């Protein structure tokens, strides 16, 4: 679960950064054969077999196709915590309380218009349950 | 407070670049101080 | 990376699908090798003229009974 | 390396070039139409830059038969016409091709 | 606590505010212009709420010299005008300051 969530988070980073690929793969086809063709070309060097097998699964637009990778990664990592459900949920509401009580910190956290590495460093330095912090870092 | 203020601390002339041009209009990206 | 992405995009008997239709015009997805003003055919025996070729769909005017056209039909 | 056709709408054609290889305004670009009896070399003129290495062009011949994805080569100069005292007597189209003698004027001084 | 300018087009200025601080319709906002001969305080009236904490405003002085990302302070009330007996015999601009004797209205009763 932890290995697969890292593979899905890292391929989501490749998908949001490779905009030319994103805007080309976000188009429906009459067969899977080209979809598997680029999947075999690009997924083989840096990703695990389970992650590739899941990614091998039609979406309406590129934003939704990218979001669906994060959604699977969140599910995976939360299933990994469940395999501590009360402690991850309570810590995650508590981080939501800290963010909504501090509107300058929540706005400074709006990092899509900024370098995401420096954002993740800043959040990990400001922020406890390890998996709740992992979801927040994801 | 403290950790956030330190992260804000850790965060010549201005250059923009032309991103569109035609018919005597040009759109420039950057120049946050113009 | 980008050259492998471009090589793949070049690699694509081709059939398209109607993604929108109305009033005597339809939009086709696919057909990555269609000529501008190529004559299309639709499943009801209906023809169309590929006037507008966008980055991701082809705009076709319909010739004859456009009532026989609906979303998700194939075109060739 | 050279550009590709990416949109066609009547006589207006969009062409995408590599990041650094984008033509100036009013350059002449060639493109090939190879269908059959309709086949010819198009001349396109650059009219706008649309951003992200994409330019919008105006076609000097009917685009009929042009297909998305064909290669387009940038000549690096505007549309040119033959000039000289030997231009008198003859009939030309806009591109400076002679209609009375098809090979004529190829060796004359060309102005933009 | 205060907002900042996001977009400017002619007389219309869009401003953004912290999550709870969004001002009502028809409040007066202030913004500062800092360049040379154009340097003035600018007063700016709220016309619409655009969602996602954005607010769209109409400028009273010309927007020439205004810059993106400058601070905007909500005054918490509408534009206000001096009213009273001592208003008779003076000339006011729209905003209620006296053209023939500057500052004259500052000690009157003001109305929305």
């Amino acid at each position: 679960l932890t290995n697969l969530a890292d593979e899905l988070a890292s391929v989501a980073k490749l998908l949001l950064s490779e905009t030319a690929l994103n805007k080309h793969l976000a188009e429906p086809t009459d067969d899977s054969a080209p979809k598997v063709r680029l999947l075999e070309r690009l997924l083989s060097d840096k990703v695990s077999a389970t992650t590739l097998d899941l990614l091998r699964t039609r979406w309406s637009t590129e934003s939704n196709l990218i979001d669906a990778v994060e959604h699977t990664a969140r599910l995976a990592l939360l299933k990994r915590a469940e395999i501590e459900v009360d402690e991850v949920e309570e810590q995650l509401f508590r981080f939501g309380r800290v963010l909504d009580a501090e509107p300058r910190l929540s706005a400074l956290l709006s990092d899509y218009t900024t370098p995401a590495e420096g954002r993740v460093a800043l959040l990990d330095k400001a922020l406890v349950n390890q998996t709740a912090a992992a979801l927040l870092s994801q | 407070x403290x950790x956030x203020x330190x992260x804000x601390x850790x965060x010549r002339e201005e250059i923009g670049t032309v991103i569109d041009a035609g018919d005597g209009i040009a759109h420039v990206e950057g120049l946050p101080s113009v | 990376i980008e050259g492998a992405i471009e090589d793949y995009v070049s690699s694509f008997e081709e059939i398209g699908t109607v993604i929108d239709a109305g009033d005597g015009i339809a939009h086709v997805e696919g057909l990555p090798s269609v000529m501008t003003q190529e004559l299309l055919e639709f499943p009801g025996g209906v023809l169309g003229v590929a006037l507008n070729l966008d980055e991701h769909s082809v705009g076709a005017v319909i010739l004859g009974e456009f009532e026989k056209i609906e979303e998700g039909q194939q075109v060739k | 390396t050279a550009g590709r056709v990416v949109r066609i709408t009547g006589p207006v054609v969009d062409v995408e070039f590599p990041r650094g290889s984008v033509p100036e305004l009013f350059n002449a670009l060639h493109a090939e139409i190879t269908f059959g009896a309709l086949a010819k070399t198009l001349t396109l003129e650059v009219a706008q830059h649309l951003g992200d290495s994409l330019v919008r062009c105006i076609s000097m011949q009917p685009t009929d038969g042009l297909v998305r994805g064909v290669e387009v080569t940038d000549t690096g100069a505007s549309i040119s016409v033959p000039v000289g005292d030997g231009v008198k007597g003859h009939v030309f189209n806009a591109l400076g091709d002679c209609l009375d003698d098809p090979g004529y004027g190829k060796d004359f001084e060309h102005w933009s």
